[PDB]
C-alpha cells in the first residue's frame, strides 16, 4: 500500500477539504458522457430482462439510471482527479527534496554523442 | 514548348544535313509530310491557339513554396524532441 497512512489523511473522506483546490470536472467531460451511456445501456437491458419494449418502456426509470450513473461518476471522477494530483504533488516534492538521489545530467549534442552504425543488408 | 533550363537539360546543337537528292523520282517522304502537315498539324495549331487565347482570358498564378533552414541533428541535443523533428 502506497498512499495509505500518509500523513494528515482522515479516514473513511472521500474528499477531502484539500481537494476543493483543484478544477471540477466539466459537465460536458467525455467520462461523464460514457457514464451516462452505461446508465442508458443499463436501462435497456433492464427492459430486455423484463421483456418490455426495450427503447420505449420505462422512460422514468432510464432516466433514472441515466441521472444515478452521471452523479455518481461526476463524485468519482472528482477523487480520481484529486488522487492523481496528490500523486504529482509528492512526487515533486520529493524530488526537491533529493537533489543528490535526482541528480541533472550533462546533456550531449549527437555531434558529440557518439553511436554505433548497423548497416541493414 | 521550351519551358525548361537548357542548363540544367542540356541538348548539343542539331546538325541536319540538307537534301541533296541524286534522282529524278519524287520523294513519298515529302509528300506524305506535306499531307500531314496540311491534315494534322494545321488543325491542332489552331485549337491550341484558340485553347491559349481562352487561357490568356483569366491568367494566375502559383508559387514554389520557400523552406528555411533550421539548426540539424549534430546541433540538437540528446532527448530534444521539438529540435530532433524538426532536424
Ligand atoms: C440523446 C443524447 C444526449 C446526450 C448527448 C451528448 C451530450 C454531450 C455533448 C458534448 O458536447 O459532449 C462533449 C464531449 C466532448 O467534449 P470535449 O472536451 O471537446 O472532448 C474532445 C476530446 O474527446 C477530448 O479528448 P481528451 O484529450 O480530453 O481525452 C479523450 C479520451 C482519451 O482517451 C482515448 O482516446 C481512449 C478512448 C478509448 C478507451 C478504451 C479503448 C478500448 C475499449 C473500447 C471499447 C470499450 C467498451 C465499449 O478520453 C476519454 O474520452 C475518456 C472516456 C472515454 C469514453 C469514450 C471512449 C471509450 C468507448 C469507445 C467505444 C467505441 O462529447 C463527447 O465526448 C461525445 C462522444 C460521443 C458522441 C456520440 C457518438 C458515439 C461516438 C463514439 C466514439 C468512440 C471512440
Ligand atoms: C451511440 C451508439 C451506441 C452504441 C452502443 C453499442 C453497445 C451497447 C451495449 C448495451 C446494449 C444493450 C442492449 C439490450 C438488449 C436489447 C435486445 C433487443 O431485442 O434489442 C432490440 C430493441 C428493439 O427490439 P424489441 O422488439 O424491443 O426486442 C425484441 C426482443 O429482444 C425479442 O428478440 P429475440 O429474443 O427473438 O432476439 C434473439 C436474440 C436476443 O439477444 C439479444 O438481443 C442480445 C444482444 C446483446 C445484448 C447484450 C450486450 C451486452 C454488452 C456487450 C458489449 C460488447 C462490446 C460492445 C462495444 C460497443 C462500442 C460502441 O438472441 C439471439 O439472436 C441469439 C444469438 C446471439 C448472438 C450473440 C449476441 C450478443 C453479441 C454480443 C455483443 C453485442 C454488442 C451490441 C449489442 C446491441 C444490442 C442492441 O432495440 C434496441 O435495443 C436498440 C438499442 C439501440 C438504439 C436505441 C434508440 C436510440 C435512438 C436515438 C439515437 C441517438 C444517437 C445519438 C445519441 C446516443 C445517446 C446514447
Ligand atoms: C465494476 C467494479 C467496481 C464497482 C464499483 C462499486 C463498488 C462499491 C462502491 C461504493 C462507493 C461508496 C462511496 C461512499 C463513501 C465511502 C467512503 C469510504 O468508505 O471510502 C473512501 C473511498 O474509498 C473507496 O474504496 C473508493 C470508492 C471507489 C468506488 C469505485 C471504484 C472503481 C474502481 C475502478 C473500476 C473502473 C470504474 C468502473 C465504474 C465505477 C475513503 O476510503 P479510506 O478509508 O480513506 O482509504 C483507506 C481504505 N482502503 C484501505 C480501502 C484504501
Amino acid at each position: 500500500t502506497m498512499m495509505s497512512g500518509r500523513p494528515g489523511r482522515v479516514p473513511l473522506q472521500f474528499l477531502p477539504n484539500e481537494a476543493r483546490s483543484l478544477p471540477p470536472p466539466k459537465l460536458t467531460d467525455p467520462r461523464l458522457v460514457y457514464m451516462g451511456f452505461l446508465g442508458y445501456c443499463s436501462g435497456l437491458i433492464d427492459n430486455a430482462i423484463r421483456r418490455r419494449p426495450v427503447v420505449s418502456a420505462g422512460l422514468h426509470r432510464q432516466l433514472l439510471y441515466v441521472t444515478s450513473f452521471v452523479f455518481f461518476g461526476y463524485y468519482l471522477l472528482k477523487r480520481q482527479d484529486y488522487m492523481y494530483a496528490l500523486r504529482d504533488h509528492d512526487m515533486f516534492a520529493y524530488v526537491k527534496s533529493h537533489p543528490e538521489d535526482f541528480p541533472e545530467k550533462d546533456k550531449k549534442t549527437y555531434g558529440e554523442i557518439l553511436e554505433e552504425f548497423h548497416p541493414v543488408r | 514548348p521550351d519551358s525548361w533550363d537548357k542548363d540544367v537539360y542540356p541538348e548539343p546543337p542539331r546538325r541536319t544535313p540538307a537534301p541533296a537528292p541524286q534522282t529524278s523520282l519524287p520523294n513519298p517522304v515529302t509528300y506524305l509530310t506535306k499531307i500531314f502537315d496540311l491534315l494534322v498539324d494545321r488543325p491542332v495549331t489552331l485549337a491550341r491557339e484558340f485553347i491559349e487565347q481562352q487561357h490568356a482570358k483569366n491568367r494566375y498564378y502559383y508559387y514554389h513554396r520557400e523552406f528555411r533552414r533550421v539548426p540539424d541533428i549534430t546541433e540538437c541535443e540528446e532527448k530534444d524532441i521539438l529540435c530532433m523533428f524538426e532536424a
